[PDB]
């Protein structure tokens, strides 16, 4: 998925907020990686995306 | 002369009563209370404390 760079921090284990609770919830007991770059280049526009 | 059946009992009692009364030690957690513990703290610090 894509996300705002400030909710990106939400997406990891006991994370609260708009994101981790009604969008993407990780369960306490994750076992896996979290990768994420700041894609401007692509998900980003001069209008707004 | 009962003193060695009182000294039974009391030990007994002591032992019942210092049991009960760690009930209300922080033993490092922010309090002794487990409701107080799951409503002001998110699950992840929760379970810490």
């Amino acid at each position: 998925f894509v996300i705002r760079g400030d909710e990106v921090r939400q997406i990891a284990p006991g994370q609260t907020g708009n994101i981790a609770d009604y969008n993407y919830k990780l369960p306490d007991d994750f076992t896996g990686c979290v990768i994420a770059w700041n894609s401007n280049n692509l998900d980003s526009k001069v209008g707004g995306n | 002369a009962l003193g060695k059946l009182q000294d039974v009992v009391n030990q007994n009692a002591q032992a019942l009563n210092t049991l009960v009364k760690q009930l209300s030690s922080n033993f490092g957690a922010i309090s002794s209370v487990l409701n107080d513990i799951l409503s002001r703290l998110d699950p992840p610090e929760a379970e810490v404390q």
